[PDB]
Order: structure tokens, then C-alpha cells, then sequence
């Protein structure tokens, strides 16, 4: 509800010593480094301390309870009662800025320690302050309110326009918030609208800072960064690997084309032959490519898959392009980041694995951005082959309204997926490649509820499910609640540590349990 | 002769019309047009070979199936033309993965035995089968020579060769610098050429007589079509190619003989 922040959110922190708690997400990881920007720039010192799930808050909260007093959390602790887990004092004050629009309303409602930073212009509806405090119709107000969980407006835009009120806006901090907006593209946590307007703020921005002119842009040396609006083609890291695995472990031509399938490679070759690329060009690696052949193959790729019934193939973007061989886009940078969080390998110091992912994020660590790359490549191919596999075997049943499929323990690239970003992302894509394949049309319209084997020792296993595709949905999600109804029901083992309640765990003896009740209820 | 007839220049345009419309307009059994689908499956693989059955070319066109078998090179020559020019109005930009579409024959009604050939079958689209003993490697050959001039610098014009004799060069415009002649390798366009051998059956041999063989040329897509030990169906231009050393060596002249391939088949 904070309605200036040049004034009640900076100034109050200047000379005092400031604690950030940043959750693992890589719009949380852009705000972080814009704020961290400005507080170097201003001389203020903090800790920055990496929070993982609520028992890793309180836990860490509890630490550093006495040494500070001013507290910032991002991406984090806002859809809760902060007041009552933590109990907080009088002098400590809490700075929150989430993503997260099913608000506490206890901490909407509080002038103590809850400063909320997130912005009153977006599509909230509060509950009215006497209904709620002052009673059947307050269950039904609440029960209206907290059905959803649909996500809000990016941090990283928060810091930028914190930064550009106090004009200490550089082209990094912008950098920075493009790469959030298309995180939070990429995830789909937001409508196509606010991503098109969101898109159009940024460009506003980006043609005031790079105020183009003949003989001051062409006497501007080179390493000088350049970041640009580009509409560009809907593939993933087409310019680090080869064309050809790009368009086949892509989600929107892996799923439009049916690729899992014989059928569609046959579909393939043609739309490839329609195109007019050698065979042999388009499975080279981008950077060697012909020069003619990439004159123009934006337009015709997009013609040849108008004709192969493939729309929308082309998206609004940006870029970057800071020295002679560096240039990279803002989905790049998304999935390099999000492979560096989430790491199996370097399962070992997880702590270690948000400091890569942290560094990865500076233009003095491109290595770092490299490896990332390539993990994220690794992970494509993994996730379109547990796809491929779980729809040709027909391992998804339709049990009742919701589909349920479960990942066996033997199934290749499994330990991959007990990460939560992982197990969301294979979900999406997995439900878009089903709907895309099954003709029953009551089948189109059902939501997913995947598992995995979280832990084989304890016998948890961590379950997720996503709202039911549709052409325009409002990325409203029921699960968390509908998940919490049925695990009281049967007095299941479940666990929410995760700031996202859709992500649950639980053991696998209250499994079928769980199910029928969950079926039950979602009738 | 059947060759000056096809060599007239409104036989030629006929000709290359009827085939257009037999490529355009060749329904199979249930209506399928067949040729569509081979160009979507040849250009689909990037393959620059069409094959062509005989039958179906004989059932719409009895003329140009008679043609055929008497002059080989001229009738292929068009056939390739209207080919390239049918997949070109298909796929408008099949032009940079290929460059030149060959017409395989298939089902050629006659077929004959490598003993049973003589001067009545040269220059002729002739049809035999036998067993692979030879195959030598894939090298280079001169298909379109680009002759320079010494005297100006300008380079004359692509001079096509053949199989049989040694290509010589043209006249320049004014400047008649013939001897100065000499070839660039960065504008000359070469192709492939392979010479199998092939023999007669170990089955169909008459016990009393002893295994025949014939030479075979392999050039473009034909190449490492074949593996020595291997039962094929070549189909090809029977051509008398002289041969001094073995006139010499009988001590009468004596032509060696050679076939062209056009299509061959793995049985
Ligand atoms: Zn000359």
C-alpha cells in the first residue's frame, strides 16, 4: 500500500543497516541485482542472505533477529500472515515486494511492520476492511477472495522504477528488468496482454535511454551496451546450437507439429523443404550457417508455417549487444539462469549454486552464462523426451476431471525433475503436447496433476498441477486449496514449504487416498 | 534415322510438351496423381533423381515409348529439361539444393544377356543383368571446362565433354589466341564418376561357355550404388568406344565397348 517510495521506502534505509532475503527465482535475482546496484551506488550497507522455502525463512529470520532492524524481502512472504510466525517487534519494519496478488489481508491491513511495496494500481480486489475485521458472509468474502493464485507485476519493474525515480537508471538496471518480464513470459504466470503492455512500458524506456543519433551513436565506441526492440521468432537458443534441434525441442513447433510422432517428422521435412534450407545447413550450428541463407529467414519461416498451420511463430522481444561477439536475448539469459539455479549435478552446495546463478548475471562472468546455456539445452532435450515418452505410452489417465500421471522411479532424467522449476516447466509442456494431440474435446479442457519420485528414502513424493489450457486464460490456479481441503479430509502427511502452494509434497502410502479424495471434491 | 526426327526443333518443343502434361496429368488407379507425390518425396529427401516407370509412359504416351528406346540421349536430355522445369513450378526453391534433375527409366519391356550383344544394339537404351566384380573409387571428371585466353584475359564460354574423346577449345571473339588456352579450377563444375565392372551369373553361365563382362560408367547420383558381389539390373546406353591398344594387341582393329548407365537396380 506504500504509495511513494522516494520518500517512505529509500530515505528510511539509507544509514541503517538493511537485511535482503531474495527467493530462488530469476525475476528475484534481477531486482535483487538492481538493488543491490543502488545501494552500492548510494554507500549503504546490507547481508544478502539466500531463502529458500517458510521453515528456511523463519529459521534464518530468526539468526539475524537482534543485529537488524530494517528487513526487505522479494518475491516473498506476502500471500501470508508474516506477523503472527514471525512476531516481530515494534522498531523492526518489514519491506515486502512479491509477485504473489492473493495478498494476506492481515498484512494489507497494518501500519506497524508490513510496508507493502506492491503497487495499488493492479487488478486487486480488496476485500472491505469492517467486513473482514470489526460472519457467515466473511467465510463467503474469503472463500471469494483466496480462490486463485495468480501471479502479479515483476519486481524487477519495481526496482527499475524506484531507480528512475531517484534518476540513477543505468542500462544494466533496465537489462535487468527485460530479463524479468520474459522470465516471467517464459514461466507463464502473466496474460499475453500484460506481457504486450508490459513490453510496450519497456520500450518506451529503452527509446528514451538509447536516444539514437547520426554522429553520436557512430563515434560511440563499441562495448558500450545496446539493447534493442526485435520481433523475433518463437524458438528457443536458435542462435546457440543448430536450427534444426532448435525447431525440434522448441515448445510451440514441438507441440503445433505433433513431432513425438512419425507423422509429424514427415510434417517436418515438408515445412522444412517448403522453407528452401538444405538439410545439411539447417542441423549446422547457427554461427557457421551461410550468410544467405539468413538474410531474410525471419519472413519466410514465418510464411511456411502460416501455411502449415503454425501462427503465432513470432513474438516481441529485446536484445543486447555489448562488444564485437557478445550478443545475446532476453530468453537466453532466462533459461542460462534458471539452469544454473536448479542443478543436479551440483546438487552439493545449493548455496553455491544461487552464487553461480547470481554471478552468472554480470557482463565479467560470461563463462558462467555459457555453461548455463548448455545446461539449458541439456534440460530442452530431457524435458521433450519425458514428453515424447509419456504420451506415446499412455501414461496420462483421465481419472475423473482432472488428468493424473506419475513418473516412474527407472524413467531416464527423473532426478532432474524433483526441482520445483523443472517439474512446472515439464507439466506445461507436457499438457500443451496432450491437448495437442487428443481429439476428445472434453479432454482438451482439463487440467494436469503430475508427480515425481521426490525421495526415495522417506518415500515423498512432490506433486504439482496447472490450470486447464485454454486460448486465453487468466492463469488462475485452485490447486493449492483444493490440495489443502483434501489433505485434511484424509489427515494426509503433506508438506508447503514452497512460497507456491500448488507444490506440495506427500508420502507414497496416502497416495490413492489423496486422489479419490481430491477427485470427490473436484466434482 | 529416328535421331534427326527428334532433333528437329518442333519435334523437340512437342516433345517437351507431351511430357509436361504426362508429368502434370498422370492419375493412377484411384485418381492419385502419382508424379506429385514422387517430386514431394524426391525434393522431401534432397534427392536430384526422378524415377520414371515405362509402362504408365508407353499406356499415355506410345510415340515418345517408342522414341526412347532409339535415341537414348536426346529424349533424356528433354525429359530432364521438363523435369527440372515441373519440380521448379512445384518447389520454387528447390534451385539451391540442386542444380540438374535426372529421369531414371524403370520396367524397360526388353532385356538382354551381356553374350547376346552386338553392333545392332549400339547407341541404344538396352537392359541387362548381371553379377558386380570391380568398383573403383569416386574421382573427379571435367563436366563443363571454362577455356581462358592469354591474350585478353576473358575466359570463353562452358564447353561441355563427353565420355568418348577429348574436349577442345572454341574461338575467341577477335583476339585468336587458340594455343594460349588454359583452365581455372574456381569456375569449372566437375562431377562424379565411378567404373564398375559387372559379369555374367554364376547360374545363367552355360557350363560350356565361360563368364562374360562389360564395362560400366557411373556418374552423379549412380555413384556407390553398387558393392562388388552384388546381383543388380543395369539399364544404360550401349557405346563403342576405340580402343588402339587392343588393335594392336589382336593385330586387327578392334573397338572396346562401354554402357553408360541410367538406372540400376538392387535385387
Ligand atoms: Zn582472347
Amino acid at each position: 500500500f506504500v504509495s511513494d517510495l522516494r520518500k517512505e521506502f529509500f530515505d528510511v534505509i539509507v544509514t541503517e543497516r538493511v537485511l535482503l532475503l531474495v527467493a530462488p527465482d530469476v525475476d528475484a535475482l534481477c531486482a535483487c541485482k538492481i538493488l543491490q546496484a543502488l545501494f552500492q551506488c548510494d554507500h549503504v550497507q546490507y547481508t544478502l542472505v539466500p531463502v529458500s522455502g517458510w521453515q528456511e525463512l523463519e529459521t534464518l529470520f530468526l539468526e539475524h533477529k537482534e543485529q537488524f532492524r530494517y528487513f526487505v524481502l522479494i518475491n516473498c512472504g506476502a500471500n501470508i500472515d508474516l506477523l503472527e510466525t514471525l512476531q516481530p517487534q515494534e522498531e523492526a519494519i518489514f519491506y515486502i515486494c512479491d509477485t504473489h496478488r492473493p495478498i494476506d489481508v492481515v498484512n494489507i491491513y497494518n501500519d506497524s511492520q508490513v510496508k507493502l511495496l506492491i503497487r495499488q494500481d493492479d487488478d486487486l480486489e480488496i476485500p472491505a476492511y469492517d467486513d473482514i475485521f470489526n460472519e457467515a458472509r466473511r467465510r463467503e468474502i474469503i472463500f471469494d477472495y483466496e480462490q486463485y493464485e495468480y501471479h502479479g507485476t515483476s519486481s524487477a519493474m519495481m526496482m527499475f522504477e524506484l531507480a528512475w525515480i531517484m534518476s540513477k537508471d543505468s542500462n544494466d538496471m533496465l537489462w535487468w528488468a527485460i530479463v524479468g518480464l520474459t522470465d516471467q513470459w517464459v514461466q507463464d504466470r502473466i496474460t499475453q496482454m500484460k506481457y504486450v503492455t508490459d513490453v510496450g512500458t519497456l520500450q518506451r524506456h529503452v527509446s528514451r535511454h538509447n536516444h539514437r543519433n547520426e554522429d553520436e551513436e557512430n563515434s560511440l565506441s563499441i562495448d558500450c551496451m545496446r539493447i534493442a526492440f526485435e520481433y523475433d521468432l518463437r524458438l528457443s537458443l536458435y542462435q546457440h546450437w543448430s536450427l534444426y534441434e532448435s525447431i525440434c525441442n522448441s515448445c510451440y513447433t514441438s507441440a503445433t507439429l505433433k513431432l513425438w510422432s512419425l507423422q509429424g517428422q514427415k510434417k517436418l521435412q515438408e515445412f522444412l523443404a517448403d522453407m528452401g534450407m538444405p538439410l545439411k545447413q539447417v542441423k549446422q550450428k547457427f554461427n557457421s550457417m551461410d550468410i544467405s541463407l539468413k538474410e531474410n529467414l525471419r519472413e519466410m519461416l514465418e510464411e511456411s508455417a502460416n501455411k502449415f498451420g503454425m501462427k503465432d511463430v513470432r513474438v516481441q522481444t529485446f536484445s543486447v549487444q555489448f562488444g564485437f561477439k557478445n550478443k545475446f536475448l532476453a530468453s537466453d539469459i532466462v533459461f542460462a539462469v534458471l539452469s544454473l539455479l536448479e542443478n543436479t549435478e551440483r546438487d552439493e552446495k545449493g548455496t553455491d549454486n544461487f552464487i553461480k546463478a547470481l554471478d552468472s548475471l554480470s557482463r565479467s562472468n560470461l563463462d558462467k552464462l555459457h555453461t548455463g546455456l548448455e545446461m539449458g539445452k541439456k534440460l530442452l532435450c530431457a524435458i521433450q523426451q519425458t514428453v515424447a515418452s509419456c504420451i506415446c505410452t499412455n501414461l496420462i489417465l483421465s481419472q475423473g476431471p482432472f488428468l493424473y500421471c506419475y513418473l516412474m522411479e527407472g524413467t531416464p532424467d527423473v532426478k532432474m525433475f524433483s526441482n520445483p522449476i523443472s517439474l512446472c516447466l515439464l507439466c506445461k509442456y507436457l499438457l500443451k503436447s496432450f491437448v495437442c494431440s487428443t481429439k476428445n474435446k472434453r479432454c482438451k479442457l482439463l487440467p494436469l496433476v503430475l508427480a515425481a519420485p521426490l525421495d526415495a528414502e522417506k518415500g515423498t513424493v512432490i506433486m504439482v498441477g496447472i490450470p486447464p489450457e485454454a486460448e486465453s486464460s487468466d492463469k488462475k490456479n485452485f490447486f493449492g486449496r483444493a490440495f489443502e481441503k483434501a489433505a485434511e479430509s484424509t489427515s494426509s502427511r503433506t508438506l508447503h514449504n514452497h512460497f507456491d502452494m500448488s507444490i506440495i509434497e506427500l508420502r507414497t502410502e496416502d497416495r490413492s487416498k489423496f486422489l479419490d479424495a481430491l477427485i470427490s471434491l473436484l466434482s | 534415322t529416328v535421331r534427326e526426327w527428334v532433333s528437329m526443333a518442333a519435334t523437340r518443343l512437342e516433345i517437351y510438351h507431351r511430357f509436361k502434361n504426362f508429368l502434370r496429368t498422370h492419375v493412377d488407379e484411384h485418381g492419385h496423381n502419382v508424379f506429385k507425390e514422387k517430386i514431394s518425396d524426391m525434393c522431401k529427401e534432397n534427392k536430384e533423381s526422378l524415377p520414371v516407370n515405362y509402362e504408365d509412359l508407353a499406356a499415355r504416351e506410345h510415340v515418345l515409348a517408342y522414341f526412347l528406346p532409339e535415341a537414348p540421349a536426346e529424349m533424356l536430355k528433354i525429359f530432364d529439361e521438363a523435369a527440372k522445369e515441373v519440380v521448379l513450378v512445384m518447389y520454387p526453391k528447390y534451385d539451391r539444393i540442386a542444380r540438374e534433375i535426372h529421369v531414371r527409366i524403370s520396367h524397360l519391356p526388353l532385356v538382354e544377356e551381356l553374350r547376346s550383344l552386338r553392333q545392332l544394339h549400339l547407341n541404344q537404351l538396352i537392359r541387362t543383368s548381371g553379377v558386380v566384380t570391380c568398383c573403383t573409387g569416386v574421382l573427379p571428371q571435367l563436366s563443363m571446362v571454362k577455356y581462358n585466353c592469354n591474350k585478353c584475359n576473358f575466359i570463353l564460354g562452358p564447353f561441355f565433354q563427353s565420355q568418348n574423346q577429348e574436349v577442345r577449345p572454341g574461338s575467341c571473339p577477335e583476339c585468336q589466341s587458340f594455343g594460349p588456352f588454359e583452365i581455372n579450377m574456381e569456375e569449372t563444375v566437375y562431377q562424379n564418376y565411378q567404373r564398375i565392372t559387372i559379369q555374367e551369373s554364376p547360374g545363367k553361365v552355360a557350363a560350356g561357355r565361360l563368364p562374360r563382362s562389360k564395362d560400366a560408367i557411373l556418374l552423379a547420383d549412380l555413384v556407390d550404388s553398387c558393392k562388388p558381389g552384388d546381383e543388380i539390373e543395369l539399364t544404360g546406353i550401349y557405346h563403342n568406344n576405340y580402343d588402339g591398344s587392343l588393335n594392336t594387341a589382336n593385330g586387327f582393329p578392334v573397338f572396346a565397348t562401354v554402357i553408360l548407365a541410367n538406372h540400376i537396380t538392387k535385387k
